[PDB]
């Protein structure tokens, strides 16, 4: 009778309670650029998902990726694959579902572009306008490393994607820009400090503190 | 009716503003949320404070005297203090749920849950409990001194004239330490909120400002000056004139009022105060 | 239907001027950001420019920056974007395709193929 | 581009199949839908409030 | 070459001879046929019961033969089947993959169905067991997102995909009977007319293709939209349907003319449609939008029959009970609201 009905909802219900906490333990991450990944850093759950089993038509199911942490966003720093790459980004920035997500962007493949800009191979000032006036930015931290040539490139696509990221996205969006190509295990951590900051930004503003 | 109508009001404005609060996160789902069942026990202790003890204060301020009987008026003032104090601590609660999650988010999320608050919410209202209703039924609050003699044994007497040891104890296990963990906790918050200026761009950095210290800013102007009153009057009763403890005491009921007019900004409690203020 | 029916293009000298409309049917114009979409022989399809419905938003591919511009006609219902001191690394397939959703920011346009909301293109080719 | 033909020659199979139909006049299918609609109107249970009895989420 | 040329140019003759075909049979509109009718005037619908219980947003629902029990599907990873009229659980059933994208019941009422963002089709038996679910078959020859699926009667089962492609499943062989090919954006629904017999199938290329389940081959394709088509349902009679669209429509498509009848949209929406369905006699066209609300069409007179308000969050499934007592509706706001 009912009783049964009722038993079977409360049990449900208890079940769901603990499915309430582990859902909420868990951090989902998106990566887009390059099927699930989980991985524990100080002892918290971590949800990476690739969703490169799918077509090049994107614009239907990434409007089912809304609820995730951040969309962490690789690209090749090396056809004009790096257009590619803003225009997707401009995509997720400016998007109606996906207006509340962060993203973790990855300049991947630095060493790869880094040993091509060593000689004129295909200048970035003859393929992107407006390089010849940019220079490095003065609150930089280069480091030591190659020519300072390079720099002055490496973080000019930082700066091209971050100029997207500061257009809109009022106090939902955040972009959170790495430079990492080289496998040092760091990189997850990376986005520990970068997942860190998206929910303690989400809390801020929250609480109208912001 | 002077009193009739600047006593009259605020009463009513803490019922309408509290139980309005209740009803909204009750009925819609979406403010069901974990932080604001704290905001019921603020709006509960605030809604039982405006209709058990703001009437009756307002009628012990104009008639002059109470008229309701000595276990009334000690029942009345038990009342009193055990919504000050739950008040006081679910303020203190709100704050320490606010810094864990800030200072520590996938902890928060992952520690705190819907049976943990309630937990807290139940040893909260036993704490205000204990310190309030044990230690007054025992006469632990009744002084020695001749003028307090007196009242004690009057009916239409309901003045709250107390030892120094009740005066220290209640007061600072009331507001003082309340009043240090959330000074100590919206601090750590705002120096947390202030790192949080790395945002890139080249009252956005007073905003921190404006939303910290308008808690601390109510909670300090309406609430400081009593328990200042209650600590200054223990060691010498003279200086502080009983129409200044009184005036100070109102300043309190003020925060039953102020409190969901402070807590309660939020777009989501909007959309569905609209919505409740409808009356179609 | 959707057809997007493109025009211009052929064959023209490095350096010369060439234009090319694409006419809108079975939709408002003045509610869909367009935008054109390139494919070089062999190589894939490249964004070259987009538009905003009130022709203000306006961005450029930056191989065609300061050489290309982009410029709507919403009475007529016809897209035009122009050539300027064309190189030989510029013969493609110029398409002219639609933002899919109606009153929107953001677009995910370029697709290998399989996107209804382009058309059949005309293939400009500078060779001299 | 063979694939490109090949696909352009299912579109024109398919499109001749879908040319040689028989169609009804718009009139007579509106009038139809209209005769049905109003034939199980009654039966409705959203054109008509249901009586609190009958209505089981009530 | 100019081989594609003058096949593109006879596909072109083609396409102009359809469409002066459907301007022939055009002799009268839906507006004026229907204008003699006495309006339905405003409806009022309330909410009866929601239904809380789950995490994450909710995508797709289909309520049962009895009109008794609804299956939900969320992005949590869960497949919660409720009781409307007493508002309790059944059964919880917990996802392999976390992504669904839609859900079906079995008419027969002992199987239920899910998918999403994992190209399978997982098909769960909820009788045979002795108290448990269990995937009883997985159906993986998609190479694209699932986002719908209908049983036909107990082990035929309809899946449009992402892939571009639809096919039949046949549940006990675990095989692709047939395929439906010949679209070209990522098919998003599909509805099956009743005493199954062909089904509709609306994709993101603005078009609805009419598909045959035997023959395998489309009969009409119905391209009246402008932006790409996100929902779809029959009409009861069978020779009509409505389809929603990203291109703030809801356009009502007739089999036997091959023509829309009536356009329902107003000038002060501007979001798309994420689901519709009818009501039991065809008078009511229920479309959730994204204007947070599902706003309600009179599907004869084009005119708001009354604006239905409700969840927080946007409304992506809505179906109606097939004996029509009520309609439900869930949102990305984790809720499920029934409203009569
Ligand atoms: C559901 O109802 C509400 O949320 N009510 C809100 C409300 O009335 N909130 C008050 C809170 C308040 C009022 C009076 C005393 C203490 C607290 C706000 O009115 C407070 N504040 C006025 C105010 C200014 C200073 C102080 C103050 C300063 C020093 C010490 C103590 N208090 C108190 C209130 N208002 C502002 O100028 C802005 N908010 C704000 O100040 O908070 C970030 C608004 C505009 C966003 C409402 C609004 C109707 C304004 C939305
Ligand atoms: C007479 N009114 C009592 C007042 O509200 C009060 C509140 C808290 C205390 O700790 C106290 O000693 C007195």
């Amino acid at each position: 009778e009912e009783k049964a009905q009722r038993e079977a909802n409360k049990k449900i219900e208890k079940q769901l309670q603990k499915d309430k906490q582990v859902y909420r333990a868990t951090h989902r991450l998106l990566l887009l650029g390059a099927f699930e990944t989980k991985f524990q850093v100080d002892k918290v759950n971590f949800h990476m998902f690739d969703v490169g089993g799918q077509r090049d038509e994107r614009r239907k199911w990434i409007q089912c990726f809304n609820d995730v942490t951040a969309i962490i966003f690789v690209v090749a720093s090396s056809t004009n694959r790096l257009q590619e790459a803003l225009n997707l980004f401009k995509s997720i920035w400016n998007n109606r579902w996906l207006r509340t997500i962060s993203v973790i962007l990855f300049l991947n493949k630095q060493d790869l572009l880094a040993e091509k800009v060593l000689a004129g191979k295909s200048k970035i000032e003859d393929y992107f306008p407006e390089f010849a006036r940019y220079t490095t930015p003065e609150d930089a931290t280069p480091e030591p490393g190659e020519d300072p040539r390079v720099t002055r490139a490496k973080y000019f696509i930082r700066d091209e994607f971050l100029r997207i990221s500061t257009a809109s996205g009022d106090g939902r969006h955040y972009c959170y820009p790495h430079f990492t190509c080289a496998v040092d295990t760091e990189n997850i951590r990376r986005v520990f400090n970068d997942c860190r900051d998206i929910i303690q930004r989400m809390h801020l503003r929250q609480y109208e503190l912001l | 009716a002077g009193m009739g109508l600047l006593m009259a009001l605020i009463v009513l404005l803490i019922v309408a503003g509290n139980v309005l609060v209740i009803v909204a996160i009750a009925k819609t789902p979406r403010l069901q949320t974990l932080t604001n069942l704290f905001i019921m026990s603020l709006a509960s202790a605030d809604l039982v404070m405006g209709l058990l003890v703001v009437p009756f204060g307002a009628t012990i301020v104009v008639w002059g005297r109470w008229e309701y009987g000595s276990f009334f008026c000690e029942l009345w003032t038990s009342v009193d203090v055990l919504c000050v104090t739950a008040s006081i601590e679910t303020l203190c609660v709100i704050a320490l749920d606010r810094y864990l999650a800030i200072t520590s988010p996938f902890r928060y999320q992952s520690l705190l849950t819907r049976a943990r608050a309630r937990g807290l919410v139940c040893t909260v209202w036993a704490i205000s409990a204990l310190v309030s209703f044990l230690p007054i039924l025992m006469h632990w609050w009744r002084a020695e001194s001749d003028e307090a003699r007196r009242c004690y044994n009057d009916p239409k007497c309901c003045d709250f004239v107390t030892n120094r040891a009740y005066a220290i104890a209640s007061s600072v296990v009331s507001f003082y330490v309340p009043l240090c963990i959330m000074a100590f906790v919206y601090l750590r918050v705002f120096r947390e909120a202030q790192k949080q200026v790395k945002k890139i761009d080249s009252l956005r950095e007073q905003k921190a400002l404006k939303t910290l210290g308008i808690i601390m800013g109510v909670f300090t102007l309406c609430w400081l000056p009593f328990f200042l009153a209650n600590v200054v009057k223990a060691f010498h009763r003279e200086l502080v004139p009983d129409r200044l403890f009184v005036f100070f005491n109102w300043l309190g009921y003020a925060n039953s009022a102020f409190n969901p007019i402070i807590y309660c900004r939020s777009p989501d409690f909007r959309k569905a105060f609209q919505g409740l203020l409808c009356c179609a | 239907q959707v057809q997007l029916q493109e025009s211009g293009g052929g064959l023209v000298q490095p350096g010369g001027s060439l234009r090319l409309s694409c006419a809108a049917s079975g939709f408002t114009f003045s509610n869909y950001k367009m935008n054109w979409v390139r494919q070089a022989p062999g190589k894939g399809l490249e964004w070259v420019s987009d538009i905003s419905q009130s022709g203000a938003s306006i961005s450029y591919t930056g191989s065609v920056k300061g050489r290309f511009t982009i410029s709507r006609d919403n009475a007529k219902n016809t897209l035009y974007l122009q050539m300027n001191s064309l190189k030989p690394e510029d013969t493609a397939v110029y398409y002219c395709a639609r933002c899919p959703a109606p009153f929107t920011r953001d677009c995910f346009d370029v697709t290998s193929t399989t996107y209804a909301y382009r058309g059949q293109g005309t293939q400009v080719t500078v060779s001299s | 581009n063979t694939a490109s033909i090949a696909q352009a020659r299912k579109l024109v199979e398919q499109l001749k199949m879908e040319a040689n139909i028989d169609r009804i006049k718009v009139s007579k299918a509106a009038a139809d839908l209209m005769a049905y609609c109003e034939a199980h109107a009654k039966e409705d249970p959203l054109l008509t409030p249901v009586p609190a009895s009958e209505n089981p989420f009530r | 070459q100019s081989e594609l040329d003058q096949l593109r140019q006879e596909a072109e003759q083609l396409k102009n001879q359809i469409r002066d075909a459907r301007k022939a049979c055009a002799d009268a509109t839906l507006s004026q046929i229907t204008n003699n009718i006495d309006p339905v005037g405003r409806i009022q619908m309330r909410t009866r019961r929601t239904l809380r219980g789950h995490l994450a947003k909710i995508y797709a629902m289909h309520w049962g033969t009895d009109s008794r029990l609804l299956v939900s599907a969320s992005q949590d990873g869960k497949l919660i089947i409720w009781d409307s009229y007493t508002t309790n659980k059944v059964h919880a059933i917990p996802l392999r993959s976390s992504w669904v994208m839609t859900c079906a019941y079995a008419p027969s009422g002992n199987y239920v169905a899910c998918g999403g963002l994992d190209n399978i089709c997982s098909i769960y038996n909820l009788k045979t067991r002795e108290g448990n679910v269990r995937v009883s078959r997985e159906l993986a020859g998609h190479t694209g997102y699932l986002s719908c699926c209908r049983f036909l009667d107990d082990n035929q089962i309809v899946t449009s995909s992402g892939d571009t492609t639809c096919a039949l499943w046949d549940i006990e062989t675990g095989q692709q009977t047939t395929t439906f090919t010949g679209h070209t954006g990522d098919v998003m629904s599909l509805s099956l007319a009743p005493d199954t017999r062909l089904f509709v199938s609306g994709a993101c290329d603005a078009s609805a293709k009419l598909w045959d389940v035997r023959e395998g081959m489309c009969r009409q394709t119905f391209t009246g939209h402008e932006s790409d088509i996100n929902a779809i349902c029959f009409f009861p009679n069978g020779n009509a349907f409505a389809t929603g669209s990203d291109d703030a429509t809801c356009r009502l498509f007739d089999l036997r003319a091959d023509q829309e009848l009536m356009t329902y949209s107003h000038d002060n929406i501007i979001c798309g449609i994420t689901s519709v369905s009818f009501s039991k006699s065809g008078r009511l066209l229920l479309a959730g939008y994204d204007d947070f609300n599902c706003n309600v069409w009179d599907a004869l007179k084009a005119d708001r029959a009354g604006v239905l308000a409700g969840h927080d969050n946007r409304v992506s499934c809505l179906g109606v009970t097939d004996d029509g007592m009520a309609v439900a509706t869930g949102s990305w706001d984790s809720f499920l609201k029934i409203w009569n």
